[PDB]
Formats: C-alpha cells, structure tokens, sequence
RNA sequence: AGGACCGAACCGACUAAUGUUGAAAAAUUAGCGGAUGACUUGUGGCUGGGGGUGAAAGGCCAAUCAAACCGGGAGAUAGCU
RNA sequence: ACACAGGUGGUCAGGUAGAGAAUACCAAGGCGCUUGAGAGAACUCGGGUGAAGGAACUAGGCAAAAUGGUGCCGUAACUUC
RNA sequence: AAUUCCUUGUCGGGUAAGUUCCGACCUGCACGAAUGGCGUAAUGAUGGCCAGGCUGUCUCCACCCGAGACUCAGUGAAAU
RNA sequence: CGAUGUCGGCUCAUCACAUCCUGGGGCUGAAGUAGGUCCCAAGGGUAUGGCUGUUCGCCAUUUAAAGUGGUACGCGAGCUGGGUUUAGAACGUCGUGAGACAGUUCGGUCCCUAUCUGCCGUGGGCGCUGGAGAACUGAGGGGGGCUGCUCCUAGUACGAGAGGACCGGAGUGGACGCAUCACUGGUGUUCGGGUUGUCAUGCCAAUGGCACUGCCCGGUAGCUAAAUGCGGAAGAGAUAAGUGCUGAAAGCAUCUAAGCACGAAACUUGCCCCGAGAUGAGUUCUCCCUGACCCUUUAAGGGUCCUGAAGGAACGUUGAAGACGACGACGUUGAUAGGCCGGGUGUGUAAGCGCAGCGAUGCGUUGAGCUAACCGGUACUAAUGAACCGUGAGGCUUAACCU
C-alpha cells in the first residue's frame, strides 16, 4: 500500500488538534446558502473518535432546542475548516455511547485539568 | 467464505482449544521435542513461539506475563533461565516441524516439532 | 427510514402530539422515507383545543430522522428521535404556524420554503 | 426416494471407474542412509536430508 | 480504441475544495509492451497484442520465452489482446503508457469477481426465505418449488438454482476517470471496480454514449 | 382434519 | 386453620422444536399444572371374558379390547379375488 | 430383542454464597459417555448479536424477546366482606 | 345467542379501513324455566377481542460460535 | 378403488394474447387538456393493509398500471394445517331410541438417506493424426430491455373565457440488477477492558478455570446492507397496423399488378457473459526430439540395445481460489506460509515502586501496558539432490511449385 499511502498523505491536513472523548468541542463548517458563504458552528461533546488516517472522523453530540443531535464530522474534509477545543474532559472510556441514555444532570462529564 | 482468516478451528470450541494448546505448549519446553498431528503442530508455532519471544528479556512484569499463558512455574522457570538465553541471538523461528508417517489408528498425519537446538 | 406503521413525533404547532405513518407516497413498492419526503399519516393523540382531531388522515413531511441524513462530504447528521410537519391533503401547505427543533438544509427548496423560515435553527 | 429397476453389472462397474487407488510415484533416497522414505518425511531410522534428527 | 492491463491496488478518497467525497479506486498501470501485431491478411482480423509487468526468468517456460524474444521485449506476467479500430496502427516492441486516457473522460474497467464459492439461492438469485417460525419444518431457505406437475414434468433450463457464485468475469462499464497521474503510472475512476486487490483489470475507454 | 379424500 | 399461597423432591402431561428405516413400538430439550391432600408410593391380596373394573373416554383388563389370550369344533363358510 | 439418552423402592447428606434437599463453584469419591483425523461450501439442527422501524408476520404475537429478589411507600371497579 | 338460515340483519363504540369483539333493537327459520331460566365475587395449561411493554415474527436479511453435511482411515445397513 | 393426497396461504415460477401500463396508428358527436372506439404489438413491468379459513368480495390509502386465462382449478418424496370431513363434548332441530344434520361451536400425530430422467454447479477419460506452452476467431447459446415527477420550449399553438399542449431538450427519483467495502453502520465466542459468585496457583498483591462468550462495554481484518459506484440506451437493417409517390388493367379514378419511399418497446443486430466435443473438433505465435541392430506373418508389422527432449505430473509452503477435484502464487538463482523487527488499529493511564489517606481508594512514573486475521521489511524455521510420466523428425493419394 506504498502507492496508496503516498496518495492520502498529500490530502491530509497539518494542522488538527489534539482532542480526546469528553472534550466539549467547537466545529465550524462551510456553508453555502445558494451563492454566499457562511461558517455556523457545532458545540457539543466529542463522544467517538475514528483514528484511520485521511479516513479519520469524529462524532459530536449536542442538545439543541431540547433535541439531542449528532454529528459524524470527516476529520480532514474541506468543508470543516477550524476545530476548537473548549473545555477537557476526564473519562475511562474510547466511546462515550452511553451519554445517549443521559439526560440533563446525569449528562455532566467531569473536568481533566492534566 | 473465509477470506483473509487465520487460526484454524480442529473441531473444537473455543475454549478447549486454548485449553489445549497450553497443554501442549508445556509439553514443547519440558521435553523439547513432541510428536503430534501436522495440523496441530502447525498451530503450535503461533502459541510456542511469541512465550520465547518474551522470554528474552527477564522482568518480573513478563514472568507473570508467562505465567498467565502457561499456568505453571516449571514452564516459566525454564523459558528465563535456559530457553531465553538459547534463543537471544535468534530472530524467530524457534521450532521445527519434521514431518513423519501415518498414525495407526485413524491414519492421521503425525509430526515432530522440536525446538531448534538440541 | 420511516415506513409503514411508524409513529412520529410531530414538529409543529397544529395540535397533534404522535401520528403514525400508513403510506409512503411516491412510486410503487416503495419501502422508505427519508428527510424531506411526503407520507401519509393518521393522527393518534392530540392536544383538546388544537387545528386537527385524532384520527384525521392527513399528510406530512419528515423533517428528521435517527437513521439520518448525510452530507455529500461523507458526513452524517442523526436525531435522536423521529419528528414531522403536517401538511394539508391537497395545498401540501403547513398547517401548523411555529416549529419545533432543529431541522436540515434537505428542506431548501421552494416546495418548503416556509418550514425552513419558521425554524429555529438550520443544520 | 428409492430405485424402480435393479441397477445392472455394467452401471455398477461404471460408478467405480474412479474408485481406483493410485500409486505413489517414486520414493525419495536419503543421502547418508540410502534409504527409501517419502518425499519430506523422515526415514523409518530417523534421518532426514543426510541428518540424523530423530535419535530414538 | 485499445486499452490497457493494470492492478486494483485498492480504495481511497479524494476531496475537492467544494468539499465533495469521491470514492476512487487505484489503478497502477505500468506500461504495455507490445509483444504482436495482427492484421488481415495472416490472422483475419486487426488486433495487437500486449504485456504488462515483469517475471521470473526462471519461470519463463521455453515456448514462451521464445515468443517474447521474437519481439525483443522483456517477459510479462500474462498476454492479452485488444482489437483495434479502423486507423490505429502498432508496431511491435512499442510501449504504450497511462497517457492513452489522458483526455478519456468515462472507461469501462473489467475484471475477475471475488470468489463466495457454492452459494445458496439466497444469496445467489435474492430468492425470499420462508418463515423461521409458526410451523417450518426443516424448510427456511430451501428453494421451495422447482417446476409444475405433469405438464411439462420436468425442470426447464436455466432454472435459478444453488450453486457457484462469484469468480467470473463482469465488466463495469462508464465509470469516470477522476485523475490521471502519467508520472507514477497511476489512473484514478470513480466507483468500485470488480476484484479483489492485486488481480488484473482491463480499462478499455467507454463504448456507450 | 381432511385425514383421507372423502 | 385451610381439598389456602409461592416453590424443589415426588406425581403429572398444556405449547413449540427435534426425532419419524428414532437414542426411544410414545422419548429428548426449553418453558408448563398440582405440590397436607378427593395426594403420592413400596410389599402382599381380591374381582375373569358377554365377565370384571370404570370421578364415564367405548377407557383399561400383560406393546392386543364395540367383547382378552391359548387350545379345540376346524380343512367353518366364501355366488369373491 | 442392544453394552438402548427410557423405567426402578429405601438409607447417608461436607464447604463458600443462598430461605433452601433450588442454583453456581468445589471437597470425599467417581468419571471424559468404545470410531477417529482434517476441512471451515450450500443446506439442516442448537445457540449469540443486530442499524431504522416495531405485530406491518400469521389462521392466531406460534416462537422468541421482555418481566423476575428483599425492605418500605402506595394501590381501582366489583365483592359471597 | 356455544342456539339466527336469510345475514357481513340494522344502529352505536373501537380502527385509516373490523364477515371477528363490546353495547343495544326483536322480524326468536328453530330460547325458556331442575335432559333447569337468568345473574354471579373468586378460580381456569378454557374460547373471542383490545391496549401498554417487548422483540428477527416481519420489511429483509447480515455476521458469528458449535453438532452434522464434504475429504481421508476402520467397521458397515435399509425400503425397493 | 392390490391409493393418482383435498380448498386456502407461503416459496418458485412458465406459457398464451382475447393488452392493464408503456410503444405505433385509423375514426371520433376529436378546438386544447382529458376521453370514447377499433387495428397492430407479448420486450419489460404489473400494490400495501383492515375483516374473513377463505379463493372471491367490500373498505382505507397508493400506483404508469394494480391484465385475463392455461400449466393435475401449476407447485405437500418443497413448507403450513386455518377450512364444509375420524375418534371427545355442547347448542338449535329431527327421531320413542340408537343416532343424524344438508346448521353452528371448542379440541384434534402431515413419513421417505434420490437409482433413472430433468435442472444447477464442478471434475476425470479419450478424441481433435508427431508432441507441447500460450493467445485468439466465433458457429451457437444465455443475460438485459420497466417507468414517474419537475423545469425549458411556452402560459406559446388552441380556446369567448376557464384552461392548456404535440414535436424536441435537461435534471432528479421509485422498483430491479451487477460489482464493491473508500465512507455510514452491523457482526466480529481468535483483541482490550469493567464486574458478580466460587475454586485454585502456600499466603498479600497479581493471575487462571467454571457459571450461555458467566454477565456486560468497546473493537482490527474479513464478510455484509440499510452504505455507494454503474446499468437499461443511442444508432443501424428488414417489417406490422398505417401513410404515401408514380401507375395501368378499367382513355378517368386507383398506395399495387411492374417500380419507389416512410413506418413500433415486437424480429435481426448494437451492450454484457459462456463458447472449437463447432466430431464441420478452426486460426496464429513460439518451443522440442535429426541413434544403431535383428526377425516374421513384408506391413500404418514385431522385437533388442542406447536414448528421455520441450513440457507435464507428483511432493512441499500456500492463496481475496475452493465441499473434493479444479484454478492461482512460490520451492533456496527464494518473501510462499509461520516467526521476528518497525508501524498502524483497538482498548484505555498495566505490573512493580513511591506518596496522600484510618480505610475503600486517589495521585506520579504513564496515553501506560497489552494488541487477531492489517501495512512495510527481514532467510530465523519449513518449502531437497533427485526420482516418475512424456521420445528419438511424424500415413496414403492427388494437385501446384522448386528439382
Ligand atoms: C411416521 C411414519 C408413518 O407415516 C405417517 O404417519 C404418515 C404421516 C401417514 O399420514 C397420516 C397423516 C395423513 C394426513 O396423511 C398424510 C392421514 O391422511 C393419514 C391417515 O395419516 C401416511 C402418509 C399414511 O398414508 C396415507 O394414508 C391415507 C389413509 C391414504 C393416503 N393416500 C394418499 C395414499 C396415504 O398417503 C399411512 C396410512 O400412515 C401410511 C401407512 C403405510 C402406514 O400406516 C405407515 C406404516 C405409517 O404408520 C408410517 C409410514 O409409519
Ligand atoms: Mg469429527
Ligand atoms: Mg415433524
Ligand atoms: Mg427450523
Ligand atoms: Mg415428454
Ligand atoms: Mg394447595
Ligand atoms: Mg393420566
Ligand atoms: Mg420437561
Ligand atoms: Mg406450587
Ligand atoms: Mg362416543
Ligand atoms: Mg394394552
Ligand atoms: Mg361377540
Ligand atoms: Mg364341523
Ligand atoms: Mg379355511
Ligand atoms: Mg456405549
Ligand atoms: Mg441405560
Ligand atoms: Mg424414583
Ligand atoms: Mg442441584
Ligand atoms: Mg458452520
Ligand atoms: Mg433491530
Ligand atoms: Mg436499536
Ligand atoms: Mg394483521
Ligand atoms: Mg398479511
Ligand atoms: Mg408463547
Ligand atoms: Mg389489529
Ligand atoms: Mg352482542
Ligand atoms: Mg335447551
Ligand atoms: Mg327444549
Ligand atoms: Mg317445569
Ligand atoms: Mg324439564
Ligand atoms: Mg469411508
Ligand atoms: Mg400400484
Ligand atoms: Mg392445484
Ligand atoms: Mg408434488
Ligand atoms: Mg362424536
Ligand atoms: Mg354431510
Ligand atoms: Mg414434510
Ligand atoms: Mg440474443
Ligand atoms: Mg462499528
Ligand atoms: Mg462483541
Ligand atoms: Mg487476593
Ligand atoms: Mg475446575
Ligand atoms: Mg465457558
């Protein structure tokens, strides 16, 4: 896979920030509304992390308007332009699935602080 | 399909197997040479080969490492003191299969594995 | 993935509070709908005082789903539960005047036009 | 399910015309031992390719 | 027009700045050396004949070693044909490179498919399972009936019926060229091509309109 | 229970 | 206290799957009802064939029951094959 | 009829958890069930998990899934109380 | 109606739609008073219908773990 | 009648055309839109539910349409067992009664390891005329063929208004089919962790066995759909119903008799797949074998000695190939598999030691330890020197050339 390697390598991007599950996240995207151009962003707790490369994504999850949402972003897709690290988040697990059975008090992450 | 598998199943379930090939693999150190089918001789590589791999560095971290994939001191007393020594100028390949005639009774294709130096 | 007898939360101000779906309209043997597409309903509770009584048979559009929608990028946006919009029979106009939640960019489009202005919020 | 007419001599000698056993085709020669043994198979003596490996 | 013999070496991604994902496959296309030219009157038909690759001199047979030196050109892994057209020309020994689809915009790619050995009718024909409770005796994804009585009473040919699935030849055909890379052998389609990675495909430029 | 045709 | 309640032994036999040249001429697995009572069980005894016994199904009476099994009349008779 | 997954009365009654002679793991003690070795297709049997939906299946929610403990709070029509 | 042929009688409730269910009417083919009439709390491996929960029952199947099926060595049937 | 299993449902279909949709036309009491009716056409397509055992039917809501029939009213050695039909029981009715119903009601054992034909796959043998390794041609055969909506033309033609196009073009869907795993996901009892009961490794700590993988939480490869690429064509030839041009028999008329031109999803092709057992066994390219003797029955004769080629098989290491055969890669002049090294992915801060705490526990070393099927490398182990099969220039006749 030296041929294909070589060819991911040159679309990825240099500058992704180190984040982890439980960070509480800041994702702003590009969007067109017709011909204009906007940037809206998406804070919410990062809940899942996929590590694969230029196939690397992540999932948020946001409570907006009383409705839970998520969201599966593609890491190094032009249309995420800045992620943002808000708060740290401390715990014991990779995947946070279980935040989706939470609900308001229960859904509180404690803070790292290392 | 089985594409891209490994590991090969011997007509047991999941548990005896393990069960098995620990056995087995105490019987490969203690007496460095065993006779078996070729099938299950094969198999033995992949279980005999990465406890002499972690063998060549002495830890007490690693003998309890030993000891949870052996289940015996007589085993782990030997990989550390005699077969690690042995083998820490080797870069794999610490076994060898001598292929052998037909078992009596089933006619089942017997095989010697030995350790590569005796 | 909405089908046949699946019940929906209502996302607007008509009254209705959980409708169930009894037809997926648009083409023959047709299995699903996504965001943005027409079905026809039947409605199961309702508030006392609202626009629609329960058991009228009305259609609606789907605004969002748990299955999702997803982006031309590879991106995926998912609901935590299924919500619609009544719409009239024969206008297929909305018949509520405020919505709730967030909806999708799958609704921009002149047959929706007025759903995406009285949204609260735009993903 | 079960036949209607009794298959005969000639259909039943048909059927086993690749029922037959095959030979090996020739025996590999040590080369210390001069001994017959299968081709990648130990000699009955123990030796394999010039070298005795089995001392039993 | 002629193709060329390449390699699946496998999938990837490529983002456009609008922020679209296009599902690419890898195509290494090393150069196809031309072992033998046809023409009319010695074969019948106009075709060349071309190789790809390179081989272990010591697996060369000697009735194939013999063709290739005839041509002066260095022994492939494999030979295939490619029927020419009214006012292409060849010559033997001439090397054609990735730059033939350089302006190409569609290609038909054809290959071996994976091979899911003995299949059911399933799996094979998308046949409907009966039911896996309220009564089934022994009979969930069986075929179920094969025929009708005494008229005719017998199965008709090309009934849909279990059995080897997979490991053939299909051909996908108009898939769009994304990019082509002449500098390191590479051509970039659109979509999933058949076969497993590292088997031979054949990317022949589309015939439909 | 249609046991023989009758 | 209770022909009381839940529930193992013990007694049964409601549902499904398997088995159907069966492991078994009636069972196995997973659930199921009763479970101090009109209960259940060991050992011995009594009732005999147009007879017994039956909380009654034409049930049971040695894998046989709208009249047991064995021997005899007997080589019944057969306008039927 | 079998070295047969059936039937067969009584006596003994350890530890840890448990209300328990249930159940899990063990002790004393006894066994691995008299064909094996490979492979890892369809299909059959016995199980595990399943996106979105949730009886739309079907003669019928058949079968599976779910409920399941102890203490305390609280509990409708109807009633022969 | 465990009884009603005509009959899916007619009206009301339930459902988006109900030959089944519940409540009624009486034109009871062909109910009826110890071969009992009408009710009835509790009880039922009883019959019919509805709802909540739950789910591969299903849309529509996918993957996995085992016992056969396949191959090899030994023994070795049956209906027809 | 020494047995040809019944209605309905499920599954799988196949044919006819008396055509439901789509396609092409004539007439219209056809302005347009929408219809009525008739002719040609079988390529493809041709609903989900409520009630009922129902086929049928009625109803709700779709659709371009929800065709009509044959096939033992297709299909139980393919499944079910709901029904008007064994043995139990009850109602109404008839009978003095045993019982009976053409009426209703609750319950009620559906066996078969495939010999032959047929069909779906997959091999062995021999042939094809010296042997061998490849690449083809294509006689022939199979697959596929569905269609909605929106926009432009154009609010134009038509029409008093209301309304509203033919022809042509672009976009986007439904159902179906083929491939695939980059993405979203499912699985992942072979990876990591949490935890309950108990037994054990002398004990603490750390681990292992068992309880459905003990119960759970994640997850690599592979497989996979709900995921995402693609398809149905355009074009050509000969036509159907139909429309004509020129034109007599019949001084005119006339699509027809001579002659000529259009004309449909039907036919023949074009697209994809199998395919020289196509015994009519084809073609091209390359490679290999260039010894001696004897006899009879003197001929496509038999034998002896030498010789063994190209290639094949066999054995081993194996594979995105596979039930077994088969097919593909490799065998030391070697990355074929296992191991090992480096990375990646997954899990989530190991063990030991130190500190804080009365203690459960927390903190530092520490994003640590472990990590399957993945990627890139590396001869450490196993893939042996041989041996086996396969020969020694390839018949006759006729013709054309060189001699
Ligand atoms: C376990 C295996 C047994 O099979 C069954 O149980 C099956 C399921 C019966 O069907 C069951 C179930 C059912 C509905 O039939 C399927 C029923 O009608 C019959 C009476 O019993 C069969 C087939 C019956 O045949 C049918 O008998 C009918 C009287 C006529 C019919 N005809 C078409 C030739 C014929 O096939 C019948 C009588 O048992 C066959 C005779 C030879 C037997 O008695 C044999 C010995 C059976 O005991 C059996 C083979 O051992
Ligand atoms: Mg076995
Ligand atoms: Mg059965
Ligand atoms: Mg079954
Ligand atoms: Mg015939
Ligand atoms: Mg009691
Ligand atoms: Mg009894
Ligand atoms: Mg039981
Ligand atoms: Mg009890
Ligand atoms: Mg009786
Ligand atoms: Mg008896
Ligand atoms: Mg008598
Ligand atoms: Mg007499
Ligand atoms: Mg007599
Ligand atoms: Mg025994
Ligand atoms: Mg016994
Ligand atoms: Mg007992
Ligand atoms: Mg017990
Ligand atoms: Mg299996
Ligand atoms: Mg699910
Ligand atoms: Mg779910
Ligand atoms: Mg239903
Ligand atoms: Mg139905
Ligand atoms: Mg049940
Ligand atoms: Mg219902
Ligand atoms: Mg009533
Ligand atoms: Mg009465
Ligand atoms: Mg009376
Ligand atoms: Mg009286
Ligand atoms: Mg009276
Ligand atoms: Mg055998
Ligand atoms: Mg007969
Ligand atoms: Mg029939
Ligand atoms: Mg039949
Ligand atoms: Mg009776
Ligand atoms: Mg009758
Ligand atoms: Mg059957
Ligand atoms: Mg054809
Ligand atoms: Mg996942
Ligand atoms: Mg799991
Ligand atoms: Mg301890
Ligand atoms: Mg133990
Ligand atoms: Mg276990």
């Amino acid at each position: 896979s030296n041929i294909i390697k070589q060819l991911e390598q040159e679309q990825m991007k240099q500058d992704v920030p180190s984040f982890r599950p439980g960070d509480t996240v800041e994702v702003k995207v590009w969007v067109v509304e017709g011909s204009k151009k906007r940037l809206q962003a998406f804070e919410g707790v990062v809940i899942a992390i996929r590590n694969r490369g230029l196939h690397s994504a992540f999932t948020v999850r946001k409570i907006s308007n009383g409705e839970g949402v998520e969201r599966v972003f593609q890491t190094h897709s032009p249309v995420v332009d800045s992620i943002s690290v808000k708060r740290r988040g401390a715990v014991r697990k990779a995947k946070l699935y279980y935040l989706r059975e939470r609900t308001g008090k229960a859904a509180r992450i404690k803070e790292r602080l290392n | 399909m089985r594409h891209r598998k490994s590991g090969r199943q011997l007509n047991r379930n999941s548990s005896h197997r393990q069960a098995m090939f620990r056995n087995m693999a105490g019987s490969l150190v203690r007496h460095e040479i065993i006779k078996t089918t070729l099938p299950k001789a094969k198999e033995l590589r992949r279980v005999v080969e990465p406890l002499i791999t972690l063998a060549k560095t002495d830890s007490v971290a690693n003998r309890r490492l030993a000891f949870a994939r052996t289940r015996d001191n007589e085993i782990v007393a030997k990989l550390f003191n005699e077969l690690g020594p042995r083998f820490a100028s080797r870069a794999g390949g610490y076994t060898r299969i001598l292929k052998c005639g037909f078992r009596a009774g089933d006619n089942a294709p017997m095989a010697y594995i030995e350790l590569v130096d005796r | 993935m909405i089908q046949e007898q699946t019940m929906l939360n209502v996302a607007d101000n008509s009254g209705a509070r959980r409708v169930m779906c009894i037809k997926v309209l648009g083409g023959s043997h047709r299995r699903y709908a996504g965001v943005g597409d027409i079905i026809k309903i039947t409605i199961k509770e309702a508030i006392p005082r609202g626009k629609v009584k329960k058991g009228d048979v009305l259609k609606a559009v789907v605004v969002r789903t748990k299955k999702g929608v997803r982006r031309p990028d590879g991106s995926v946006i998912r609901f935590d539960g299924n919500a619609c919009v009544l719409l009239n029979n024969n206008s297929e106009q909305p018949i509520g005047t405020r919505i709730f939640g967030p909806v999708t960019r799958e609704l921009r489009s002149e047959k929706f036009m007025k759903i995406i202005s009285l949204a609260p919020e735009v993903l | 399910a079960v036949q209607q007419n009794k298959p005969t001599r000639s259909k039943r000698g048909m059927r086993r015309s690749h029922d037959a056993l095959t030979a090996v085709t020739s025996l590999s020669v040590d080369k210390t031992s001069g001994e017959k043994h299968l081709r990648h198979h130990i000699t009955a003596d123990g030796y394999y390719r010039g070298r005795k490996v089995i001392a039993k | 027009m002629i193709g060329l013999v390449g390699k699946k070496v496998g999938m990837t991604r490529i983002f456009t700045e609008d922020g679209v994902s296009i599902p690419v496959t890898v195509i290494e296309v090393e150069a196809n050396r031309v072992t033998q030219v046809k023409d009319l009157a010695n074969d019948g038909y106009r075709a060349i004949q071309v190789t790809t690759g390179a081989k272990k001199a010591n697996r060369v047979t000697k009735p194939e070693a013999g063709h290739f030196a005839k041509a002066g050109v260095e022994a492939g892994r494999g030979l295939w044909e490619f029927r020419l057209a009214e006012g292409e020309e060849f010559t033997v020994g001439q090397s054609i490179s990735v730059e033939l689809f350089a302006d190409v915009k569609k290609v038909d790619v054809t290959g071996t498919s994976k091979g899911k050995g003995f299949a059911g009718t399933v799996k094979r024909w998308n046949f409907r399972t009966q039911d896996a409770t309220h009564g089934n005796s022994l009979s969930h994804r069986v075929p179920g009936s094969i025929g009708q009585n005494q008229t005719p009473g017998k199965v008709f040919k090309g009934k849909k019926m279990a059995g080897q699935m997979g490991n053939e030849r299909v051909t996908v055909q108009s898939l769009d060229v994304v990019r082509v890379d002449a500098e390191r052998n590479l051509l970039l389609v659109k979509g999933a091509v058949p076969g497993a990675t590292g088997s031979d495909l054949i990317v022949k430029p589309a015939v439909k309109a | 229970m249609y046991l023989i045709f009758m």
